[PDB]
């Protein structure tokens, strides 16, 4: 019961051609 | 715990609920630790709604810091004065 959830994570380093 | 602290500390937090770490930058916490609160190496690296850190007892066994620290949901923790 009652328990907290971890939030959404991010983008970072992102590239291509 | 210790007064003696990581590189750039800024406060504790200690954990309210227990949380095991899904992924590569992520730390694990048991209901009761102490985590000494960090700066980022990056901006980008910083999650949102996220901290860094290291936990105390880690800390206090004085492993290798830069393996032993990791990103952990606030939301777990306290703030500690």
């Amino acid at each position: 019961s009652t328990v907290p959830v971890a939030p959404p994570r991010r983008r970072r380093g992102r590239n291509l051609t | 715990g210790r007064l003696d602290l990581p590189p750039g500390f800024m406060f504790k937090v200690q954990a309210q609920h227990d949380y095991t770490a899904t992924d590569t930058d992520e730390l694990q916490l048991k209901a009761g630790d102490v985590v000494l609160v960090i700066p980022f190496q990056n901006p980008e690296e910083q999650d949102e709604g996220w901290l860094m850190g290291v936990k105390e007892s880690d800390w206090n066994q004085h492993k290798e810091l830069e393996k032993c620290r990791g990103v952990f949901p606030e939301n777990f923790t306290e703030r500690v004065p």
